[PDB]
């Protein structure tokens, strides 16, 4: 969370939180209800976000759902959408935390090694997460879409 | 380490769940306390040297511990001891901001008792000094913040026992 | 580590002896089938990533182990697990070439059980994954080379037990 | 052995043996019976090899068996020839192993420190090992002398 | 002492003491009786040295024994003279050792951190130690005052 | 480490005491011997390789310990063993200069028995070699210096039990 990140930075310089770090925490917690409502709206629309993002991905990356493709066939396609649902869930965790570390620790460390073993093209996984960002953005205010979008963008960038 | 936010996330993630009503209510509970935690942290930070000085004066000075043959004799050991008390106050303040004691297990307590035991640092006297830090801190941050800080001071003391 | 050749040399050297008829017969035992060890090692090396992928697919995937709350959940733990299986295959192949399990005791097994136990890595599921690696390896190198590899996979499993 | 050396080199780079390393092992195993025959000729002729090498050494370095020399007297001369017999034995080990490892580990690591403490001139030990190579070469085919000679040369080079 | 320092230097370079290190030890031990006599004078006159140094400090720095001062009142003034007595004792240890190590290890490492926590003005402590040097110098030959003076000067310099 | 001077200072300091008559007499005892310690150290340093060579010839050579199978067989183990004897002589010489065995506890004996036990280095034969070093050193430095060096050689031997 933003709180852990501030503490870790202070601890590395053997010091109390700066007045600036403390002010950021106060500002974050004051906006806290609005962040929880973003997580609730994305949660309420998770089926729509994952399904519509899947359709967008498969239109731009027909290779992954064609013969030889990692998602080819009903069962592998379903597993592919399960992974997008995992990443949507992690993005809701980042949004309430004000920091990407929960995303990093669950879904990013070792992600290249996992997908390489499975034969999954990780650039297509990134494409699916970018598709979820565009669908999610359609359900949020401009301000809320900008905040949510930063968490999607972190996942896409960490897979590139 | 975890804080009150990552504790809720970790509890949801191990069950594979999106944040439900209970998770969102628990996060709201922490966000509603955040300014009070920041207020207490600002007061402690501004008074950190004075808190340790008063705790030392009430619990350690003018005793066998500071005289020749005591563990706080020599400027090097006196300075190491007040450095340890500076660490306990700084880490308890982090734990209070986080609303979670896990930073204490990871960054303070892991092998600490065994280290004190191998060096001959008196653990009883250390816990009495921590108890004095708790009472001086409480006098500055007020009863509610003093009780919350006392959870983390008690956690360090228990971990030394 | 020792191999089949250095074990014979070491047994002669500790007695101050030139290689006698019994020592030369043991060396002939290694030379007689050494090319079959090299052949099996060539096939495994060329297919190492594919052997681990198929073993994981048969023994671990689509179970409680990879779902939230299982020890292979999170990308970090998934990656550590397949790295451990890559290590078992690579070291078992070294041991098979050497015709000697000493490399396993020195470079794989020393404190491995204690590490798994301290982290909560499930030994039962690890042994099931090693059994899958043994069966997939056997499908590629043939039954006879598969049995010889199985001696070294079983040595690793016993070391975890 | 060539097997352990290949494994140790591969392990240090966290990799499988290369097809080149595996080809060298295949070549080693295929000539294994010929390596045993070379070792058996040196074993069978050890008295001649050591005695004639000793005679050659003491003709070039009569100082080492003169008053003040390390090998002066019947007992020290006998110990000197015992050491040559030790090195001939290690050379037979190297030949069957297809690698200098057994020679290195038994008779080369720390050799300068040992002979310096004893007062033994290590240049004269090297001369005795070079003399054994020339006597041994007289008992072998040109091909076999070339193979055996590489192990003698390793000992001489490691003492220089 | 210079003995420990010479050994620690030799040990760090895995060697016997140099002829220069051994000569320093010989020089030190030959001056031994002179060093013991200097320590005995300071020890025998400790009450005078501390009391007179105290009076001189309080005349230069009347603030430390005025209301709000760290040494204000009978009890705190007595503790202040106790600390000067500590430093005189450590100076006698340095003199018999032929170097500052006992002073450093007992009374200098962490000294600024200690006195800062207590609210003690460390420039006034330094003033007290400088006063003890000037009183002690009145009890010694010029040569002996030069030697003793170097130990007092070390304390004063380490408290700036 | 401490020397004979810092040992007396430490004993006075832990009591809060100025050096009394007994402390000053102990310091005089060390100062009176200092040149004799330097003389013995100069002789040992100049003859260090020769002392070890003669001690090895009298206690270890031409025995089962240097023959195939013995712990001093192989050039690597021969070299390690005489290196250890060079260490014992050099550290005993440091201890004799200091007039204090604390350097032996801190820099020689800490984990030495456990190291020898893990490698199978024979303690009885090591003590016999140290006894030979003690007797050869005594032959060069004289009976007084030989007895003083013997205190430190015996201290190393006892620490291997
Ligand atoms: C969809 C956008 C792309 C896919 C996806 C795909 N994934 C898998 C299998 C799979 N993926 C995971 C994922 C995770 N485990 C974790 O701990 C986390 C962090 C929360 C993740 C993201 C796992 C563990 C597995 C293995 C199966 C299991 O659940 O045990 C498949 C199936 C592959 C197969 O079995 O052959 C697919 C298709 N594929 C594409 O081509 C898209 C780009
Ligand atoms: C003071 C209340 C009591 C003492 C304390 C005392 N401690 C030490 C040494 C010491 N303390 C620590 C503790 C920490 N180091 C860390 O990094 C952390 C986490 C942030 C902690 C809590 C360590 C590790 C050490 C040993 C290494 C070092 O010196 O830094 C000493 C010094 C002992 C010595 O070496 O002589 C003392 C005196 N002593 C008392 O009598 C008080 C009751
Ligand atoms: C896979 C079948 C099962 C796992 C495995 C798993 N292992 C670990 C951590 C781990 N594994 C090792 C093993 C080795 N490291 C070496 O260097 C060698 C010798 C070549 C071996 C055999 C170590 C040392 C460690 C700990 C340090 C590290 O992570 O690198 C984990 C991670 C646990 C954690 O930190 O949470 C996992 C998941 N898990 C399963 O569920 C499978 C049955
Ligand atoms: C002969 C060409 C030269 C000598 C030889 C010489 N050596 C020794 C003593 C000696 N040599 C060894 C050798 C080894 N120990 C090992 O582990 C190995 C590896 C297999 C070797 C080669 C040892 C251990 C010893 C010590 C005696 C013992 O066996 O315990 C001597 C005797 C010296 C003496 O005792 O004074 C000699 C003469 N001397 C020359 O001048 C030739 C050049
Ligand atoms: C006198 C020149 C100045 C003072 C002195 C002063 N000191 C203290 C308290 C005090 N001082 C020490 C000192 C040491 N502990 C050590 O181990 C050593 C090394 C040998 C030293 C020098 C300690 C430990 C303490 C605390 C009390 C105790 O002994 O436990 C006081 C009392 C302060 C107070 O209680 O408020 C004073 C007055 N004050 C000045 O202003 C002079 C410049
Ligand atoms: C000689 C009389 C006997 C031996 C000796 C022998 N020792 C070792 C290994 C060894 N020795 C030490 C000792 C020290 N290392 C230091 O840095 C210090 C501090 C000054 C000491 C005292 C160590 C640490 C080791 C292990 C690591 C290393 O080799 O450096 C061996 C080698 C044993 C082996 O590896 O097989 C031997 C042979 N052996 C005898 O038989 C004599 C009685």
């Amino acid at each position: 969370s933003i709180v852990t990140k501030s503490i870790v930075n202070a601890d590395a310089e053997a010091r109390y939180l700066s007045p600036g770090e403390l002010d950021r925490i106060k500002s974050f917690v004051s906006g806290g209800a609005q962040r929880l409502r973003i997580a609730q709206v994305l949660t309420d629309n998770r089926e729509r976000i994952v399904k519509q993002a899947g359709d967008q991905l498969f239109q731009k990356r027909p290779d992954v759902v064609s013969p030889g493709g990692n998602a080819y066939g009903q069962e592998m396609t379903a597993t592919c959408l399960r992974d997008l649902d995992y990443y949507l869930r992690l993005v809701t965790y980042g949004i309430v935390a004000g920091d990407v570390t929960p995303i990093e620790e669950i879904g990013i460390v070792g992600v290249r090694e996992m997908y390489k073993s499975l034969g999954t093209p990780i650039d297509a996984v990134a494409g699916g997460v970018a598709a979820m960002k565009s669908v999610a953005a359609g359900l949020l205010s401009a301000e809320d879409a900008g905040e949510a979008g930063a968490y999607f963008d972190y996942v896409v960038g960490a897979m590139q | 380490m975890q804080d009150a936010i990552t504790s809720v996330i970790n509890s949801s993630d191990v069950q594979g769940k999106y944040l439900d009503n209970a998770a969102l209510e628990k996060l709201k509970g922490y966000f509603a306390t955040g300014e009070l935690r920041v207020r207490a942290a600002t007061t402690i930070s501004a008074n950190a040297a004075a808190i340790v000085k008063e705790a030392v004066a009430k619990s350690l000075l003018y005793s066998d511990i500071t005289r020749p043959g005591g563990n706080m004799y020599t400027t090097r050991r006196y300075a190491a001891c007040i450095r340890d008390l500076d660490y306990y106050l700084r880490y308890a303040t982090y734990a209070m901001l986080a609303g979670d004691p896990s930073i204490l297990d990871e960054r303070v307590l892991n092998g600490l008792k065994e280290t004190y035991n191998s060096l001959g640092v008196p653990v009883g006297a250390t816990v009495q000094a921590i108890q004095a830090i708790k009472e001086v801190t409480a006098s500055l941050v007020g009863p509610d913040a003093g009780k919350e800080m006392g959870v983390y001071f008690d956690y360090i003391c228990s971990g030394l026992s």
